């Protein structure tokens, strides 16, 4: 409930000067700028999204990384270490793959 | 089954629903099957929480990194297509018929 | 075409995983450890077809304790009785189950 | 799944040790001598894709083809004989096991029986 | 509660096996106030 | 020689890589050589997370310590020594 | 209070049937990250303090983060709200309706049974009556991925590997 | 199908141990030491019998020793405990580094009257042996009768009668 | 594609249905085909076109339903049985999702619409492994779950995947659309006797393999992809369209070619189980299949159609690539009939 009440108290208050500063302060009469937003009509480059799917799938290994701290404490040491060093490995693989190749064009 | 297990159920097939039943942006498409994986998991976790099923707590961990790595393919299958034609709706897939 | 390489080269890649009476990290209990042990006992070798019938017992129980399906039917024909009688005011909840008495450490 | 589950089937085994006890295929077998005659087919077939002379080039090539055909039949045959043999002990066992479910129907002569006699007119 | 209900063995056990059974959440504090079944059930994990 | 060379030629131009291939190469060899690996091992089994579920004498067990605290049964003075 | 994780499992619903209705992208990416968002409270509530974090960080954090950076870049749709057209605004009523019937169904009547059985009692009751000591069994298990499930991080890692690999032979034109 | 065997409240009553977590925990250290057996003699009953309502009895002598074992430290080493565990009262954590000084002034005293001296390290964690009288639970699961198994395997293995009798085929 | 990334996909592919047929886990399984999709869309995509792109797009799109479909079946048998092998499932409703999901994958009707789109699109070598490779994994699991299998609803998309393969190819002129019908009907009769006996499954699924293998390399060494290009064929390889009449007349199932072996001993199997109407019908509806292959034979060597000048400059080179197995498979797949006592081997 204590955490909750966080939630609720930080979200009530943003949105509290939200309305302070989106509905309140435009009361002020400010005479009209008669001005339209004259618009009279694509860089879908791959150079973004490479950049997001090569993090989406560097984030999922580092997902597979979290539980290191706790896995430090098995009796299989070895193990454990030879699992974790793979998979540092295997991250360190798929940089120098895309490195190597044509990638890292960010 | 408690309620819980219905609502999650439930928004699972609420889900393959709207992915079945496609209107225009392949996007919105995946969204769908992107959300039946979330529900998947919560139904596993709270599956295996409430068996105590320790050692198969590690099976939503696996879903979800199996899921993103599914949905990445998506996503590049869409830029793919959408730089091909313009847009990514799901009626310029016409070409391959039957 | 379940090619059991697994059994044939005895390595276990899955097997750890498949049931919850398996052995789990710092002998951390299943919930329905008892129900599950009982259940795979009986039904050791003697087929899946014989398994069905003779081990049901096992298999009834197992799946109540996973599910607490009757357990739950139970518990809410109680509270639906016990409102029924707070309703008529026929029924007092005791002051230990009110909370009036205090718990025991 | 019938024998796939049978006790004590050694996981992915091609010949158990049991079917040593079962007579080895001859090497003169017909069914070995259709399977050579299916690996020279072969390589004829081999040598006419390839626009090569069907019946003279590649001698060696179409003797390779015959060699593994009649090599790995032997061992086909051998395995099918084997499970065949596991199906005839497996029957006659259960049988056996099972008298009341495999009763022996009283043995009466046609003299005794009686079949409507059908004219053909 | 129940004594009045037709067919109804008080506390008849839901399992067939005569097994101990470690009791189920409700098992407890199902009657008990709703205060105590909130302690019980979410006192540890809201606790922060 | 040829791979001294590169060594060199590489920490010259791209340091950064040197260094990150030898703290990863090293953080796998050395592991394996270090004598303290075996006691880390002994340090996660000697914590006690759960309860040591006591066993019924049965009159031949004398390794077993049926005592609270005599000299039958492991010792953690290793540890203390450490 | 007692019925909390009803509450989040309702909304969970309407998130999903906002999100369902297939609406503008962007939109609709909200409806995941509301539903999304409710179900790391309802796994947190039954105590998986890691798995609940997992979505937050992962599904929520990175894989919506990246969906809503294609939508963003390739913007070819006329933003609309799940109560926009009627193609959008029916399908979000007609499935919040279905809900509120399974709801009603549910809690007035105790067993309720579409395809599977339905306890109408507050789901408080499957928790389960335990002590795990100085113990995080959900932290425990997981981490035992790295001791005892070493074939799963082998498959895993080979999995994410190809899957970069994939990733770029599929988006080199 | 049967009714669960529940033991009556009466029996079930037992003297409370009513002190404070931080007070058990200044005093767990001898509390083990000295009511080591009482405790582990119920550690086996219940890891035996797996059963609470068949080791009742022996949850109340664990109650009724330690009790006995915080009487002689009452009688005793009264101040320099309440030292100890008001120390430990106020670390959130309950930390035993904090109050090593207090720590030592309650061993002193318990090490000068009582005569107990405090476990070291590793010793409270190890495996006992238990002499109960107990008998051991003949079926602790009170398991049903496990099913007879199938016939298992047969004599040697024959030809068969006629090959493989499939249609047509004479081999 | 470097030729080493390429055979590291082939390998990824071949690992998933490994992982598949070699797991007792279902979580390990579900991880099996999520690496065999992965692996598959890039080999589709090898030869990058809009069409190759659509293909893909399309079949990511089906696996991953049957994937989620999968995986949520897997997860009720869980919820119900508190079980991760790979054995009878305890939940019917999880039996049902998860037969859906798994002929999905198979493409058996009504989930076949996506297999001649596909098809069409790919490659013929991408072709060659979606219809072979690709339906070794789901019928693994099948075979192993056909004793929970529903009979009733099997038996209809089986019968409906025969009926819908033979309509669909009667009107298809695009030899891989033909291919990808005939590839539904011939899974339908795969999947008829899951639920009887799985090792006559097998038999068909091995017969149909080599007969698909022997097609595939037949259409990719004549490099046609419709029938006027596989017409053409005759001015310059007689061999190979005579040939390929052997193996579509195999496919028609017509004795004593191979094509008679699964057929026969399907019906076989489903008479001993009293079946009488569903194998009757069974073959009725395959005689559809044997009319295309009877149209597509005549096109290609049974008739000789119009050439081109052309065809002059071919006749002088000769195909350099050798597709090694192609004989023993045109053997294996046409002259195999005296030879159905081997079936024992399969159990």
């Amino acid at each position: 409930m204590n955490i909750m009440l966080t939630l609720l108290t930080n979200v009530t208050l943003a949105s509290l000067l939200v309305l302070i500063a989106f509905w309140l302060p435009q009361l002020n009469a400010y005479s009209e700028k008669t001005s339209p937003y004259e618009c009279g009509f694509l860089p879908f480059s791959m150079k973004f999204f490479l950049v997001a799917i090569t993090f989406l799938l560097f984030d999922l290994e580092i997902a597979l990384l979290l539980p290191l701290p706790w896995a430090s404490q098995t009796n299989n040491l070895k193990t454990m270490l030879t699992m974790a060093l793979f998979l540092l490995i295997l991250l360190a693989a798929s940089l120098a793959y895309e490195w190597t190749q044509k990638g890292l064009e960010w | 089954m408690p309620l819980v297990y219905m609502n999650i159920i439930m928004a699972f097939a609420i889900a393959l629903a709207g992915l079945l039943m496609y209107r225009s942006h392949l996007m919105s498409s995946l969204l769908c099957l992107e959300g039946m994986m979330l529900s998947l998991f919560i139904m596993s976790t709270l599956i295996i929480l409430n068996t105590h099923f320790t050692l198969a707590n590690m099976m939503p961990i696996i879903l979800l990194v199996f899921a993103a790595c599914e949905a990445a393919l998506g996503l590049s299958l869409l830029v793919m297509v959408s730089n091909t034609y313009g847009t990514d709706y799901v009626q310029n897939l016409n070409l391959l018929q039957c | 075409p379940f090619f059991d390489v697994q059994k044939r080269l005895g390595l276990d890649l899955d097997r750890w995983m498949t049931i919850q009476s398996a052995e789990q990290p710092h002998k951390i209990p299943g919930r329905c450890h008892a129900f599950e042990k009982e259940w795979i006992e009986c039904a050791h070798g003697i087929g899946g077809i014989r398994a069905e019938k003779e081990c049901k017992i096992e298999f009834d129980d197992f799946v109540e304790c996973l599910l607490r399906q009757k357990t739950m039917k139970r518990l809410s024909a109680i509270k639906r009785q016990r409102d029924k009688l707070i309703k008529e005011g026929k029924y007092t909840p005791p002051p230990h189950h009110l909370g009036k008495e205090d718990p025991r450490p | 799944t019938m024998m796939s589950g049978r006790p004590g089937r050694v996981p992915l085994q091609f010949l158990p040790n049991e079917a040593r006890s079962l007579p080895p295929p001859k090497l003169t077998d017909p069914r070995l001598v259709y399977m050579g005659f299916l690996g020279y087919c072969s390589g004829l077939i081999d040598n006419a894709i390839r626009r090569r002379p069907v019946v003279s080039a590649g001698l060696h090539r179409q003797l390779l083809y015959v060699t593994s055909f009649v090599f790995f039949g032997y061992y086909l045959l051998k395995r099918q004989d084997y499970m065949y043999a596991l199906r005839d002990h497996d029957m006659f066992a259960y049988v056996k096991s099972h008298p009341e479910d495999f009763p022996e129907k009283d043995k009466k002569t046609y003299g005794e029986i009686l079949e409507e006699f059908h004219p053909v007119r | 509660i129940m004594k009045d209900v037709p067919d109804w063995k008080v506390g008849e056990s839901v399992f067939h096996t005569t097994r101990w059974v470690t009791p189920m959440m409700g098992e407890l504090y199902g009657l008990r106030t709703n205060e105590e079944i909130l302690s019980a059930t979410y006192g540890f994990i809201w606790y922060t | 020689g040829r791979i001294a060379s590169f060594l060199k030629n590489a920490w010259a131009k791209e340091p950064v890589l040197v260094a990150s291939f030898a703290i990863g190469g090293l953080a796998i060899i050395l592991p394996s050589l270090s004598p303290y690996t075996n006691y880390a091992i002994r340090i996660n089994r000697a914590t006690p997370y759960n309860y040591p579920v006591p066993l019924r004498d049965d009159g031949n067990m004398p390794d077993v310590p049926s005592h609270p605290q005599d000299p039958q049964g492991p010792s953690l003075e290793w540890l203390k020594n450490l | 209070t007692m019925y909390i994780a009803f509450i989040l499992s309702t909304i969970f619903v309407i998130g999903f049937v906002g999100f369902s209705s297939k609406p503008s992208p962007i939109y609709g990416g909200l409806g995941l990250i509301v539903s999304g968002g409710v179900g790391c409270g309802i796994v947190l509530n039954f105590g998986g303090s890691f798995l609940g974090l997992m979505v937050f960080l992962i599904y929520l954090g990175g894989m919506l983060v990246v969906f809503g950076y294609t939508t963003a870049m390739a913007t070819e749709m006329y933003p609309e709200v799940w109560v926009s057209n009627k193609t959008v605004f029916g399908a979000f009523v007609s499935g919040l309706m279905m809900e509120f019937c399974m709801v009603y169904y549910a809690l007035k009547e105790e067993e309720v049974e579409i395809i599977f059985k339905f306890n109408g009692l507050g789901d408080w009751v499957i928790y389960d009556t335990g002590d795990s000591g100085f113990f995080s069994e959900e932290a425990m298990g997981i981490a035992a991925l790295y001791s005892y499930g070493t074939w799963l991080v082998i498959v895993t890692g080979w999995s994410l590997l190809i899957g970069v690999v994939v990733i770029m032979e599929i988006t080199r034109g | 199908p049967g009714i669960v065997e529940l033991p009556t409240l009466e029996d079930l009553k037992v003297q409370e141990v009513k002190v404070s977590s931080s007070v058990l925990k200044a005093a767990a250290h001898h509390y083990g030491a000295q009511c080591d057996k009482p405790n582990k003699e119920f550690m086996l009953c219940r890891w035996e019998e797996k059963d609470p309502r068949r080791c009742l009895e022996e949850g109340k002598l664990v109650n009724q020793c330690a009790l006995d074992f915080f009487r002689q430290i009452k009688r005793h080493c009264a101040e320099p405990f309440t030292e100890y565990w008001t120390c430990i009262d106020y670390s959130g954590l309950q930390l035993f580094r904090h109050c090593r000084k207090q720590q030592a002034k309650f061993d002193e005293c318990v090490l000068d009257k009582l005569g107990w001296v405090r476990p070291d390290l590793g010793e409270l964690s190890k495996v006992t042996k238990v002499k109960t009288d107990r008998p051991l639970p003949e079926n602790p699961y009170h398991s049903r009768a496990r099913p007879e198994p199938n016939p298992e395997a047969e004599g040697d293995l024959k030809p068969a009668k006629h090959g493989s009798r499939l249609f047509f085929w004479t081999m | 594609m470097n030729p080493i990334i390429y055979t590291t996909l082939i390998m990824t592919v071949m690992s998933g249905t490994m992982l598949v047929m070699i797991s007792s886990h279902w979580l390990l399984i579900w991880i099996g085909f999520e690496m065999n999709l992965l692996a598959m869309i890039p080999v589709l995509m090898k030869n990058f076109n809009p069409r190759a792109t659509e293909a893909a797009t399309k079949y990511f799109l089906t696996q991953a339903t049957a994937s989620m479909m999968l995986m949520m079946a897997i997860i009720i048998n869980l919820l119900y049985s508190g079980q991760w092998t790979i054995t009878k499932m305890f939940n019917p409703v999880a039996m049902t999702m998860m037969t859906m999901a798994l002929a999905m994958k198979l493409g058996l009707s009504p989930f076949h619409f996506w297999v001649p789109e596909v098809t069409q699109g790919i490659s013929l070598q991408a072709g060659l492994l979606l219809l072979t490779w690709q339906k070794l994994a789901p019928l693994s699991v099948l075979c192993q779950i056909s004793q929970s299998i529903n009979p009733n609803l099997m038996l209809t998309m089986a019968m409906l995947s025969i009926l819908i393969g033979g309509w669909g190819g009667l009107n298809q002129t695009q030899l891989r659309k033909i291919m990808a019908y005939s590839s539904i009907a011939h899974m339908g009769w795969m999947t008829a006797v899951l639920p009887y006996n799985t090792t006559m499954t097998i038999l068909n699924l091995l017969i149909y393999i080599t007969m698909t293998l022997a097609m595939f390399m037949l259409l990719i060494h004549s490099s046609a992809t419709t029938t006027l290009s596989l017409s053409h064929t005759w001015n310059k390889m007689p061999v190979i369209t005579s040939l390929m009449m052997v193996t579509l007349l195999s496919m028609g199932g017509l004795p004593p070619l191979s094509g008679f072996m699964p057929k026969w001993m399907i019906i076989q199997e489903m008479t001993k189980n009293e079946s009488i109407i569903m194998p009757t019908l069974m073959a009725m509806t395959a005689l559809l299949n044997l009319y295309f292959y009877m149209r597509l034979a005549y096109s290609s060597s049974l008739t000789m159609f119009p050439s081109t000048n052309n065809m002059k400059m071919k006749w002088q080179f000769e195909h350099t690539k050798q597709m090694k197995l192609l004989p023993t498979m045109i053997v294996l797949s046409t002259l195999v009939l005296p030879m159905t006592p081997a079936l024992s081997s399969l159990n």
